[PDB]
């Protein structure tokens, strides 16, 4: 359950290899965002439910990793429906 | 305070001017050079309202005393003038 | 392939280097380097036995 | 009938006596500050008085506060 | 629910869904087929191009069906799956060769698609072609006999169409066309 | 996450991003050429133009690949470079004199390229209308002779132009063509 | 910078802004000639319109950069003179001289913008008509060929398409039609 | 019945203005009163805001 | 000013019948809009319940209003686009 | 008579006497229905004109 | 210098309707050229 | 019937109605009507959590919250869904 | 289902009962004769204890009605 | 229309207008001599009013901005 | 700032109407800012009276130019809508 | 189980003696942080529910 | 560290001057933050004359950047206005 | 075909069989399963019966 | 067809019973299952009868 | 086919056993798997009797 | 093929083989790596195994 | 190619080039430069180096 907190990686399991087609570099960074997005939704909800987190400084960096994760997720937002409505627009004809 | 006065005065300029491009659009449609199959739609209109605010700020355009209650009969005549018009 | 550099607290590199050998899941092929009386050790293979050694390592903390 | 004027009425009336009382108390105070029982009365009636006020105030700003969190849900 | 980015690629998707249907999902072939059977019966507004659309986007739902069940990465190999089965593979082959730098992999779901929609377009002006044939020559056909019976002014499209409408109806026309295209697009 | 005034550049750049394809990228060529092909055929709107905007945008992403990933690893450069190798220099520098008085200033290179661009495509297009022509002219001619004086040839050209167009495999040689002559070099 | 007020008339002017470009600018000139050259190929829809909108706004932007500038230095960090020097320079006189109220230099853009638009779109049509002339030449003589030869079913408007594009290739066209109007809007 | 029980408490504190138990048991029924009133013009506004978005979009 | 308390009170063609819905319904919009305003004008509903009470008629209102011009709007371009094209 | 004129009288009474208790609980009654009368007001006609306006806006 | 409560209120309604009116009378006046335009279509 | 719960009463081989789906149009009526009974009960749920005087309590208003704002997301997405659909099929079909 | 704050109200009531007959008690013991060192002794530790749990109870009340105000107010 | 924000302080201004000069002359006499307990009970009763009197106008005027920024917010 | 009164207005260039009403709007509320910066500046305006002075003055200027700002909104907006299709 | 159980201990504690100061300040620690632990668990679900939610708004 | 305003400048293509005009720009919203980070972390910047001064460029720099983002959101839409019609 | 198992606090099982067969409901088709010593019974048969044992089970508490 | 199960609290259900079969409300064709002892009691039959007997039931607690 | 670990705390696996053998609902073709000593056992079956079994395991506890 | 490494509490690696062998859970074909002396195991095999192994070590720590 | 300047606060350098050289991690074509007396180094090689020693270096406080 606990996290091992001591433990450095090198030569990680990703280092950009098979990643010709276009297809796949797309799908990598989609799983990649998902998988960061993910954690970030995990530390939070961690961070929040031990009843030990409750530090100035526990909140303050609480607060800096809310609003990071609400920021990065309004932009993604923001960046799809713009890519979405420019296709749109191109093929309205 | 005289703001009241200046938003009063500025939506019944705009109601003048939806009265001239009622009697414009026509013309704008009969008419071969400014035809709607080469100005697009985007630059028709604002030319059109602007046309419509300079013959009325020009002081050429004529007005009576509201005489017929109904607005739709005065809408309808300024249809068929301006179809006559064009 | 992976590697990792593995920081355990309280606990000796040999006691796990053994208790993996006697396990019979320690590998006489991707050993286990660094030094023994030092307590941070470097381990480097396939993702199977990166991930073995890393929560055998987490989880022998009592 | 809940509303603002008609709760301060119902508040009022509802302890009417304790003002007839205090202003007796505190004419026969006036008269001579001596007397230990007149002394006694005039503060019982006093401090009800006091408590009597905050607890009107307070309930009609707590009922005030509560009509205009009502009214900002109208849109 | 969903999750956050889960939600907007699905946003995204259900965006994009008039141009991947347009992109190709076997409505492109109805479509063209039926737009090509009216022109050919001399008609240019009166099957209601709407209805012809409507009845193509029908069918191409039903075919499209199986995917759609066995999607829910089932549901992107089973697409790839149907496209190599529908496409050139060549030409997904020379795609897949402008978009990285002659291989041998499963296939790109990019370079996969535009040779899709370029086989599917080359089929349906093949079966157009075939379609146009018996409509072509009974124009032939009454124009000559009209030329041979001395008329030089008489149009004979004036009177092909009710010999062209009464053929197609014999022919049972739009029932057997759809039977033709889905056997075609249906497996077994 | 990111700077403050930085996100408002790319929400801008995002935001005129449409524009800038149609305007400054291949997405013209092949939407012209691929236009120009539809009405050649005597087609009114059969080809489903929708179709065609979306083969022309995979294949000017698959030729934006490289320019996009370089600049996604300053590739302001690298589309200068392309632009500068896939227009007229003598428009580009008519434009850089319209300003005060071998740089090549991006606002400069945009009108060049896309005006190159249309000049190519319309040569395409073209090239592209001449066997139809001569199909249309062939069996209007046959047809005439023949002793009709009516039943236009536009009715009977179709099939045939058609059958040609799948012949030649049409679109597939027409698109690996294009394609060649833009990416693979 | 912008306290109370100056900032409520920059927002108030920004968000007049398209209207203000498309009709008090040198946007209208080239958007018109632009279209009508276009319908003068022969072509409906063949290049997209948002493509040539573009070019118009580009070069409406090269043409207004000293205006453009001016009103930079003064206002946002004497504009309003050199926009009614401009629009002075490319108006006609007898535009402005009806915009005058009554009673037999005139100013107030207020009456002497719809001069200016009016005089832009006068001029941009005189363009199109100018150029109208060599491809409506071709068409004519397509059509009496066509005649001379006994054909008379075929509109000339199969063949005039490829005769046109290659007139308009070989005078290059956009690059010098472009550099005509450039040199027209800029003398110094 | 909370309408009820909070008249009936501000009755018996109108007769007893400095009663303890009295002025305990207003507060709690007052503040209940109070949560419970904003708790649910919350909710209905929810729902409300929810529906019309609904008819928002499509429009 | 007093009010009562203790007081108890007790077809045709296709386009007569949507003239019939039609003006029935216009009379239930504006009883709904004039007891609205009967409520807001009276300062004697200041109060929590009939407040409450107010925000529910408002809600229901505003919905039942903006889903009859949308429907009609429907309804309309629907008949547009059938018969235009 | 109506409520902003009895507002009035409770200022005027109120500015007369600065300090009495029920001219103070008094005053501030009124103030606190006055305020809510004016808001509930406002947000009323708000409502209704802005669905008004909104309807026209779906044909435009 | 008139910002009263009142006036606000009542300056609030007139604004309105002056508002509604005008966009109104825009939409009234676009609909029917549009439908002049559409009966003459072509 | 009376307002008691049945407090500890557990249902097994609970009714499923099989009634084979094979057709389309059975299986899009099945969902619409699922969907729709478990909205009406997740609004159900809420108005019997705002009117019982108990939900008074910290955990009782954060389940609340929680269940009110997953049915306004699923409402949303629901509507946003359909709306892209219809969209979706009003451009397909205008050409 | 234990935690509205007339359950809290409650719970102290009833988890400090028998004080209340105690300080009744002396307070009558009191008015009895006001010159016992013990029972003025007993009487003052008495009156500080309910003192104490009257405050207590008080500011309980309110730190909760605080806390479920706040969580209401997330719902808009 | 008189329900402005200075028109309400003029109006809290000169209604209570003895009490000014009565508090400036109790001030000064005060300064004179500190040791009065007339004098002193005087100063405590005209420094209390005007302390009521003060609060009561900001108060007032804090309320009435507020309804006038409230009402202004519901134009758009 | 002055005791006069202005009778006998003028009785009997749009654009110069516009600049000037501008111009005097402008000059008003900065001489309201500077009013008020001076006001608050001076360690000697510590007062009540000077103090509930600047309340009112700085009330009064919120609120105009609040309103100033959403009649301009409104006007905008309405004249794009109606410039717009 | 631990905040909310060791809150309802201490005020059982509190309940039967109101008069320990030992009692007094272990009470209130524990109603302070099951307070705090309260406001940022309401908080944080708000804004994760506010930021889903206004992805939504985007697409429409 | 940047250097006190006690130091003075003087005498300090289109697509060149959008650029040098966008770094300028960038690099003044980035020192401002870069000094207002500083000014927060350092725990000597605590004396209510730095406090006001810290909250002038807080208010002062937000006002600028939503102007900023406002401005180029309506260039941006004056641009989409004018070309998608 | 439903089935449910249901506890009973304050009534054992025999006192529901008896209360059922006196009132008729109770058939013996589809009887109740459980000890008759404990407190903890199940039912399985028609919707009807099933949910009639539910009704009286959950009501035969006062 | 709607059947129901009541739970009476302050009656006992002959008193309901003869109540009703003596205000000519009664139906020999639907009777009320249950047992006398005991407070609750099943109803079954036509939407009005059951109806009745649930008012009749409800409004009987004095 | 359904299994499940479960875990009950007053009565012994030897108890339930008996309680599901009298019940005449146990089969011996899916015998629980378990040890008399701890009260913890796996049942697995058809989905009918693993949450029959489940349920009466978690409901059997008063 | 799935694999987790595990640790228990209150319970030592023999008592959970025994367990498994005396309920005829375990199979000689995927052993449970580890040591007796320790409390930290390791198990790979099927799932249905893993989730059983899983379940069982962290619901004997009761 | 990645250089790294690294500050070990509680560790001499010799120490960590020691160690390095026991774990057989310290190649001589990308060496540690900098001063025996002082604590700050620097390194520059290839990524992978690069990391482990940076990594070996702050990990190393304990």
């Amino acid at each position: 359950y606990p996290v091992n907190q001591v433990d450095i990686i090198k030569a990680s399991d990703f280092q950009s290899q098979e990643i010709s087609s276009l297809e796949d570099v797309v799908s990598a960074k989609y799983s990649d965002i998902k998988m960061d997005t993910d954690i970030q939704v995990s530390q939070i909800m961690e961070m929040v439910s031990n009843p030990e987190s409750l530090n100035p400084e526990s909140l303050a960096k609480l607060q800096t990793t809310l609003s990071n994760y609400s920021i990065g997720v309004s932009l993604a937002g923001t960046l799809a429906r713009k890519t979405v409505s420019a296709v749109e627009t191109l093929l309205k004809s | 305070m005289d703001i009241s006065s200046w938003f009063e005065s500025i939506h019944v300029f705009l109601i003048l001017l939806n009265g001239v491009f009622f009697r414009l659009a026509p013309l704008f449609f009969f008419l071969p050079f400014l035809n709607n199959g080469i100005i697009s739609p985007s630059i028709r209109i604002p030319v059109i309202f602007l046309v419509a605010s300079g013959l009325i700020t020009s002081g050429k355009v004529d007005i009576g005393s509201s005489v017929f209650e109904h607005v739709y009969f005065l809408m309808f005549k300024e249809i068929i003038v301006g179809l006559l018009l064009s | 392939l992976i590697s990792k550099v593995i920081l355990l607290e309280n606990i000796s590199l040999n006691y796990l280097i053994q208790y993996l050998k006697d396990a019979n899941l320690y590998d006489h092929r991707y050993p286990i380097r660094g030094n023994i009386s030092d307590k941070t050790f470097y381990i480097s293979g396939p993702p199977a036995l990166v991930e073995l050694v890393a929560n055998t390592a987490t989880l022998l903390d009592k | 009938d809940w509303t603002l004027s008609s709760l301060s009425e119902t508040f009022d009336d509802g302890t009417q006596t304790l003002q007839g009382e205090l202003t007796l108390a505190l004419d026969k105070l006036a008269k001579n500050p001596s007397n230990p029982q007149l002394l006694a009365e005039y503060q019982s009636k006093l401090s009800e008085y006091t408590l009597y006020r905050n607890a009107q105030s307070n309930t009609v700003k707590v009922i005030k506060d509560v009509d205009a969190a009502i009214i900002q849900n109208f849109r | 629910m969903l999750s956050d980015m889960s939600l907007i690629a699905t946003l995204s998707f259900f965006t994009l869904l008039p141009f991947l249907v347009a992109a190709g999902t076997c409505y492109i072939k109805f479509s063209i087929v039926f737009v090509m059977v009216r022109n050919a019966l001399g008609l240019q507004q009166v099957p209601s191009n709407m209805t012809l659309n409507g009845i193509a986007l029908i069918m191409a739902l039903f075919v499209m069906k199986p995917i759609i069940e066995a999607g829910y990465d089932s549901g992107l190999m089973e697409y790839k799956q149907y496209l190599k089965k529908h496409t050139d593979l060549e030409l997904a082959r020379f795609f897949q060769r402008s978009e990285e730098e002659a291989e041998n992999n499963d296939y790109s779901l990019f370079s996969l698609l535009p040779a899709y929609a370029l086989s599917e377009i080359k089929d349906a002006f093949k079966i157009g072609f075939y379609l146009y044939l018996p409509f072509v020559v009974v124009d032939l056909v009454i124009s000559s006999i009209l030329l041979a019976l001395g008329m030089m002014m008489m149009s004979p499209i004036t009177i092909s169409v009710p010999i062209k409408l009464v053929l197609f109806v014999a022919l049972d026309g739009w029932g057997i066309l759809s039977k033709a295209l889905i056997e075609q697009y249906i497996n077994i």
